[PDB]
RNA sequence: UGACGGAGCCAGCGAGUCUAACCUUGGCCGAGAGGUCUUGGUAAAAACUCCGUCGU
């Protein structure tokens, strides 16, 4: 995923946070990406397609 | 070797160090082995071309010593060189 | 119809099927003839049955061998495994039995992977 | 050229490394366009 | 020819060029290019086949001034061998590649070397349609490095008949220098259009007016077709331009 | 044969990290080591404290 | 009886006279194996010969097309921010704190 | 010069003059 | 027990209407939203066998 965070220091910050699709799938930040900086790992439990925006809710 | 900086351990310089690692201060003599790399490099032999030497280390490493290089006379910077040998494992012209 | 075998050599992935009939002496691997067959240095491995047994028995027979998978030394022994159970199969079925023996024995005193695939299935210790 | 170079290089040769105990040395109108393009943009 | 009597277009022209030289972040851009508004829609699909235009009174450039790559269709022992034989065409190109080995030796961040390594890259017509998937991306959007496609000899096709593969040295060769000399164009469904038409420090004012002028008339004259005559309904206006520059009007409807 | 001498640092101290020839490449090199440093303990901590 | 038939300086560079002309010629700095080629070529010097068999006029020669080769037709192609960044850095961990 | 298979050849082929065929 | 180029040729896994860049220069249309075109930079089977060249 990539626009969410600005840099990989932000993303450790929300490690393990829950994160879920617009069509409903739910998933996790598993990992930052080293390379570029903001861009994370996630995993979802099912296959999501291009279309599809994440969303993390927080208040 | 051992740090103070490095230094070649010697059985005059350093005996209360040595003492610290527990090894005899009669067996702690690099001179010898500078008096004797003198006499071979400058010996007609070498400059003949005739003559490699080798050295065993007690610690049990061994150094080749090139026919070319011209060791410093004073032994003071003959033991700066070996620290030197022995950590980068290497010496370069 | 005219009397033919089928037979088949394996060797790791590479598969080769051979089939041998009634002819005038044409081998053939993938469509051309078995004197292009490639590596070059390992060529003589699969004229080793020609050689071993003698062209005159090929030269009533046309063999006609494809290959398919596994790499090139593999395939050098497919071919060669496959052209050796082709010719003992057809000598047995159209020749006499006692030519079939003599074959066989040929084979098997040379090399026994000519005949009986060499699987080097694994074995734990 | 002359002899005398190479009388020099003869000399030289015999003159022409360590020795016995030698120790190791020691150490505007664009900007108008422009400008019109922006105002176009702005009064839109 | 009321184009080049029009004074607007030469002042824009010196603007361009003073400006070029004062502005450090256009030190790089060296082509000057035309934007035209054509009134109406072209309507045709964009190709990325060059369409060559003739500049007849001066020529923009010289086969031996640019890096030129000639792709080549499978296998390529024929034309290499031919081409670097033949005194003509002995230092034509700085290399010769065919397709197959092109996409496996060049991929990746090597496309990007490949692009700037080379000014020109002409390539045999039957293997252009396969270059967009090999080039990628890179060389296919701007049309700076567009390919050119160009005839190996001077054999036809006739229908349920093999042709000839032969290669014509100096056909090739005349063909190379026809590209050189002459600019080319990309037809688009959309009323934007953009031609190159000088070298910043090599064409003098009056000759890139020159050479517009024959861009507009070929590519307005109805004669031409189907290569020119693709500007129907008359020109809304034109600009003068850099790649990084703006569009300063050199005529307007 | 010919002669050389030996090239070596006097008072050598291998935990001493080595002379450079140019004062800023070994200014920039003592520097991105800095970095790397702070980013990785920092990099660790956040994660520690999200946990 | 009587029968009568090793580095060489060329553009401030020595060439080995064993060498091939053109792979003699390609230590020159800006020559490759090509260019060196296509000098050879135009300056009528058999590839064949050994450098040391050069005579003067072909090294004359050879000069005058290395030099200038645009009016031989020669192809034109032959011829502190980090600080900002550690700063940021402390004052992220200071925020951290 | 038309090739049935390939109908982008008639269009964007390079015109050959006299003057581009006679040697520099 | 090299580099360069060319040629020949050998696998098995794998198939969700699903697979996938960024930053700019400008034309036109549109009330806006935006749509289309144009433009430069950045990022992104092999082994094996044969042949030719240089040469350690």
């Amino acid at each position: 995923i990539k626009d969410m965070f600005s840099s990989a220091m932000e993303v450790a910050r929300f490690e393990g946070a829950q994160i879920k699709t617009v069509s409903g799938i739910r998933g996790e930040i598993k990992r930052a990406l080293s390379k570029p900086e903001g861009h994370y790992r996630a995993a979802f439990e099912d296959k999501i397609l291009m279309s599809d925006i994440v969303i993390l809710r927080s208040w | 070797t051992h740090k103070i900086k490095y230094v070649l351990l010697n059985c005059d310089d350093h005996q209360g160090l040595l003492k610290k690692m527990g090894r005899d201060i009669s067996e702690a003599r690099p001179d010898i082995t500078h008096q004797c790399l003198l006499t071979l490099l400058d010996s007609p032999i070498n400059k003949a071309g005739k003559l490699q030497v080798y050295i065993q280390t007690s610690r049990g490493i061994l150094i080749e010593v090139n026919p070319t290089v011209r060791i410093p006379r004073t032994f003071k910077r003959f033991s700066g060189l070996m620290v030197q040998l022995l950590h980068k494992l290497s010496i370069r012209s | 119809a005219v009397p033919s075998v089928q037979t088949f050599g394996k060797k790791k992935s590479a598969t080769a099927v051979a089939h041998v009939k009634a002819g005038k002496g044409l081998i053939k691997v993938n469509g051309s003839p078995i004197t292009l067959v490639e590596p070059e240095i390992l060529r003589f491995k699969v004229y080793e049955p020609l050689l071993l047994v003698g062209l005159d028995k090929f030269s009533n027979i046309d063999i006609r061998v494809r290959v398919t998978g596994g790499g090139h030394v593999s395939q050098v022994y497919a071919i060669r495994q496959a052209i050796a159970k082709g010719l003992v199969a057809y000598h047995q079925k159209y020749v006499d039995e006692q030519s079939k023996n003599e074959l066989k024995k040929a084979f098997t005193s040379y090399d026994r992977t000519l005949l009986i695939a060499d699987s080097r299935r694994p074995e734990p210790k | 050229r002359t002899l005398r170079f190479y009388t020099s290089k003869i000399d030289q040769q015999e003159n022409k490394r360590f020795k016995g105990d030698d120790d190791i040395p020691y150490k505007d109108y664009y900007q108008q366009v422009q400008r019109g393009k922006q105002d176009k943009k702005i009064s839109r | 020819n009321d184009i080049i009597k029009s004074g607007l277009a030469e002042k824009a022209l010196k603007a361009l060029i003073l400006q070029c030289e004062e502005n450090p972040s256009l030190k790089n851009d060296k082509d000057i290019h035309i934007i035209i508004n054509t009134g109406k829609k072209m309507g045709i699909n964009r190709d990325n086949i060059p369409r060559i235009i003739p500049l007849t009174k001066y020529k923009l450039f010289k086969p031996r001034d640019l890096n030129i790559l000639l792709i080549t269709k499978d296998p390529s022992a024929l034309y290499r061998e031919t081409l670097t034989k033949d005194e003509h065409t002995s230092e034509l190109f700085k290399e010769i590649i065919s397709v197959k080995n092109l996409r496996r030796r060049f991929k990746g961040s090597k496309l990007t070397q490949l692009y700037k390594d080379f000014d020109l890259v002409v390539a045999d017509y039957r293997v252009h349609h396969l270059l967009p998937e090999v080039l990628g991306s890179r060389f296919y959007h701007g049309s700076k490095k567009l390919p050119y496609m160009i005839r190996m000899s001077k054999e036809v096709k006739l229908k349920r008949q093999q042709m000839v593969e032969k290669c014509d040295p100096i056909y090739v060769r005349a063909q190379l220098r026809s590209i050189c000399k002459n600019t080319s164009y990309i037809p688009n469904n959309d009323n934007c259009l953009s031609v190159r038409v000088g070298y910043i420090q090599k064409h003098s004012i009056p000759e890139i007016l020159q050479n517009i002028q024959d861009t507009i008339n070929f590519l307005t004259d109805k004669s031409k077709r189907p290569q020119g005559g693709v500007i129907k309904g008359g020109i809304i206006s034109i600009f003068v331009k850099t790649s990084n520059s703006t569009s300063l009007p050199i005529y307007q409807f | 044969i010919p002669t050389h001498a030996p090239k070596y640092e006097e008072n050598f101290n291998p935990d001493k990290k080595s002379y450079d020839p140019d004062r800023t490449r070994s200014e920039i090199n003592k520097m991105k080591a800095q970095l790397k440093k702070e980013r990785k303990f920092t990099m660790k901590e956040i994660r520690k404290d999200a946990k | 009886s009587l029968v009568v038939q090793h580095i060489l300086r060329l553009l401030n560079t020595n060439v080995d006279g064993n060498i091939k002309i053109v792979y003699a010629l390609t230590t020159i700095k800006g020559v490759g194996r090509r260019y060196s080629n296509l000098v050879c070529k135009k300056a009528d010097v058999d590839l064949h010969k050994r450098a040391g068999e050069l005579t003067q006029e072909e090294l004359e020669r050879i000069v005058q097309i290395m030099q200038n080769p645009t009016h031989y037709k020669i192809p034109a192609w032959f011829l502190t921010l980090a600080n900002n960044v550690e700063s940021k850095l402390r004052d992220d961990l200071e925020r951290l704190k | 010069v038309k090739d049935h298979r390939y109908p982008g050849l008639t269009p964007g082929l390079a015109p050959v003059g006299l003057s581009d065929e006679e040697d520099s």
